[PDB]
């Protein structure tokens, strides 16, 4: 996914999920969240971005 | 797979660049010294903060002296670029009797749809061929050669016969009243040969 | 307004008339008369009137830009072999075997008649430049028709169109074009440069500045490039003696 | 071209296009090689082509329908005839598209014809106003106009 | 049509030796002041015109010209016919 | 579908002060003489 | 017309059965200079219809960017973007098509040049994916491994 449209389209995803308040939910701004959310996968190795 | 081509390519960027290395004497003490440097560095902890931040000492040299204060380049803000600009949101509707005739004149352009179907009736009732003059006098055109234009075009449309070198001619008035005469190929507009084709 | 037209019929050739024969879809004979006030050319989209324009264009210069009305400065599709062969568009040839197609023109200055000509044909199936035959006609003589023309032929081959010349007063003829480019021009007094301009005219169309319409419409280039390619040859005969 | 034909992968085809008979297989049509070169044809058969694809584009996987319906389009209907023009507008409207169309004060019938509303612009030196409308009150502003 | 009416005058002549003009698609992109304009342009110098359209500025045309070719298509046969008008 | 019908416009071409378009989701056209402002 | 300090607006909008959508913009100089640097942008998206230009201008006008971005939190189904990839990426989520189709949407919409079919596909249709930088390096990697044989 071109990282833009990667985050876009998590911070939509996130927004579906804070329905789910038994795990955090954004207050304020989800696009930061999405953010905050792929650097810490960039950070696990989980994604890795070229 | 072209991934990993990537990677042998670039591991043999670094091979040659450790090929071409017959370095004049000088440039051979200082590439001793600088691979001796860089084996040191490996075995620090690059990862850790504090390590990358810690001083060195290296000599200063192209020691730049900068930023002399001197109080007097002191300058002020000036308030003089408060020239406003007001915010115009007013409606600049617009004025249709301005516009051109010409544009209104393609706004009565013939339709083709209504000519058809009134040629049709009109041909059907008359029931034998009708000739272009014959047309003008039964039907006052508005767009005369515009009319005149799609007659042909429906007679050759329909492949009803037309002479050229013999002629008819047809008077009309304009818009304006002005008289024309038309010089007209001859032939007969057929309603039957006609009906039966469609139309757009 | 159109009163300036005979004006310029007074000083000059304004050119009113047309006949055609098997010219693109243009099947058998068809003819056009003119107004010398100006006229108008129409019919629906795809129907032959640039057809009939290339007709009037081929006759003039030894190459025009076919079509170019279409492309915009860009290759044309058709050509002269297409336009004889009755090409459609991909049964899509009209005149696949030998056959003729006669296109002609006429002109008028005081009162004073001329008229062009141009008799192709096939004598082959194969639709190459080579056996793309062709003769080209220039008249002073009003009495010298396309429909005279075709009829000499369908009597025997460009011998009897040579010799109807030897035998006709004011007419000219040349199986070769370039005779016959040079004799029109000869007669408007005018070189080759004006005609490519009026074929650049018959596709007049877009461009991006006001340096590019000079450019590309008004002038011609005449570029140096094969001097440069020259001056480089000698330049490196220089240079292996030099070395 | 070699250098295209070579390492650009599209360069390495010839598009053509047919007509195809709705019922059968039977074909009687090709834009390739020679192009024909029609003065009115290659207009319609480019802008209908470029309207499907666009359609295609424009159309969410799975959906049939294109999402953001609307289109720009131009003279190319200056270009084409009447007939020509409204077999255009249908097909555009058949593949879902909603359209807007663009010309310098001409071709006015067939747009008539097959459009519901219309807007006008001005020049008036250096400054243009506009206005929208339907096209029955441009035509009784031409009324009032033709009365005096 | 500037450029062609200077190169059509033989030297020194201030009217072309060859006045006839060919405008296929005459005015496909512009609007009828303007094709009018070009008219007039085309009057200044003093030649010939000849327009090509498909079916579109019959206003102009019908304003400015005096005759008219038709052009039709039968499937794979095209045919003309001639057409004129005069102000009485 | 979405179906464009409106442009508000601002201090933009030649176009000073506000303006607006409606354009209409039942297939519209726009028009004005050459050198207008549709483009 | 405004070679000074100015503020431009442009707000376009769409509706699918009764929902609306507004794609909107602004672009301000706060002096004469006019290279593109110096233009300062700042995108809007939002389907609320008490949204419009009018609404957008009179807000900057009151302030600016600063209050802009505090209306757009203050806001809601409205977002604004000071850069404009991030804006489109939006968009095209919104709309579910990628970058291919608007480009190939402003492609047509200017088709004048409309020539033969096959460059209809070569130029607007098809999406680039030539490989000439490719090449270019698989000759390099070729001249290096050349160069160590030698
Ligand atoms: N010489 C030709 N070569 C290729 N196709 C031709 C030729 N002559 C006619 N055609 C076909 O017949 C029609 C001729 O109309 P044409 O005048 O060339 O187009 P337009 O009127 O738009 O300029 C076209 O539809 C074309 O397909
Ligand atoms: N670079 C420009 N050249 C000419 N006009 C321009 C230019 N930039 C802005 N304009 C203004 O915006 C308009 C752009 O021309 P426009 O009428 O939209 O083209 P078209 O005739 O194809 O519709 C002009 O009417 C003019 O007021």
């Amino acid at each position: 996914i071109p990282l833009e449209e990667a985050i876009q389209s998590l911070s939509s995803i996130l927004i579906e999920h804070v329905s789910q308040e038994q795990y955090d939910i954004n207050q304020d701004n989800p696009f930061l969240q999405a953010s905050r959310e792929l650097r810490e996968w960039i950070k696990r190795r989980l994604i890795v971005e070229r | 797979s072209q991934t990993v081509l990537q990677a042998r390519a670039r591991s043999e960027r670094d091979v040659r660049g450790f090929m071409k290395t017959g370095l004049a004497a000088e440039h051979h003490r200082v590439g001793h010294l600088l691979n001796e440097f860089l084996n040191l560095a490996l075995k620090l902890d690059w990862q850790r903060q504090m390590i990358r931040k810690q001083e060195v000492p290296l000599p200063a040299v192209g020691v730049a002296v900068t930023g002399i204060p001197a109080i007097e380049r002191l300058r002020f803000k000036e308030v003089d670029d408060e020239a406003e600009q007001t915010l115009d949101l007013s409606n600049h509707a617009a004025d249709l009797t301005q516009i051109g005739d010409d544009f209104w004149d393609a706004f009565n352009g013939l339709d083709r749809e209504v000519l058809i179907q009134q040629t049709l009736q009109l041909l059907a009732k008359e029931n034998r061929p009708v000739g272009l003059a014959e047309l003008a006098e039964l039907l006052p055109p508005a767009h005369d050669l515009e009319t005149f234009a799609v007659w042909i075009g429906m007679a050759r449309e329909a492949g009803i016969e037309v002479i050229d070198s013999q002629r008819e001619f047809a008077e009309l008035s304009d818009g304006e009243g002005r008289r024309w005469r038309f010089n007209l190929p001859t032939t007969g507009l057929e309603s039957q040969a006609l009906m039966d084709i469609d139309w757009e | 307004m159109n009163q300036v037209s005979g004006l310029a019929g007074k000083e000059s050739f304004i050119l009113t008339r047309i006949e055609l024969f098997n010219w693109g879809g243009f099947h058998g004979l068809h003819q056009a008369a003119i107004h010398q006030d100006g006229t108008a050319v129409i019919g629906p989209t795809g129907s032959g009137k640039t057809t009939l324009v290339d007709a009037l264009m081929t006759l003039l210069l030894a190459n025009p830009r076919y079509n170019l009305a279409s492309t915009g400065g860009h290759e044309s599709d058709r050509d002269l072999i297409s336009y004889v062969r009755g090409v459609s568009g991909p049964s899509h040839i009209a005149r696949p075997g030998k056959t003729v197609t006669g296109i002609a023109a006429t002109l008028e200055r005081e009162g004073k008649q001329v008229r062009l000509g141009a008799l192709l044909w096939f004598d082959s199936t194969s639709s190459s430049v080579t056996d793309m035959k062709r003769l080209w006609l220039f008249s002073d003589n009003p009495g010298q028709t396309l429909e005279h023309w075709l009829n000499v032929y369908h009597e025997g081959g460009t011998r009897l169109l040579r010799q109807m010349e030897k035998e006709a007063i004011g007419l000219w003829t040349y199986p070769n074009k370039k005779q016959y480019l040079a004799r029109l021009r000869d007669f408007f007094e005018v070189g080759e440069n004006a005609f490519t301009l009026l074929n650049r005219a018959a596709g007049l169309k877009q461009l991006n500045s006001i340096d590019e319409i000079f450019r590309e419409l008004v002038l011609d280039d005449h570029s140096a490039f094969d001097r440069a390619a020259e001056v480089a040859n000698s330049f490196d005969g220089l240079t292996e003696i030099h070395q | 071209l070699g250098a295209k034909a070579l390492l650009d992968p599209r360069f390495r085809l010839e598009f053509a296009v047919s007509v195809m008979d709705r019922q059968s297989g039977n074909v009687i049509e090709s834009r390739t090689g020679s192009q024909g070169g029609s003065g009115g044809e290659k207009e319609i058969i480019a802008s209908y082509v470029l309207t499907a694809s666009l359609s295609y584009a424009l159309s969410p996987a799975g959906s049939r329908y294109p999402l953001f319906g609307t289109i720009i389009l131009d003279e190319a209907f200056s270009r084409s005839s009447h007939a020509v023009a409204g077999r255009i507008i249908a097909a555009l409207r058949e593949f879902g598209l909603h359209a807007v169309f663009i010309t310098p004060n001409k071709e006015m019938r067939l747009l008539r014809d097959h459009t519901r509303s219309a807007i006008v612009v001005h020049r008036r030196g250096q400054n243009s106003n506009m206005a929208s409308l339907s096209w029955e009150e441009l035509e009784r502003h031409y009324q009032r106009r033709g009365n005096a």
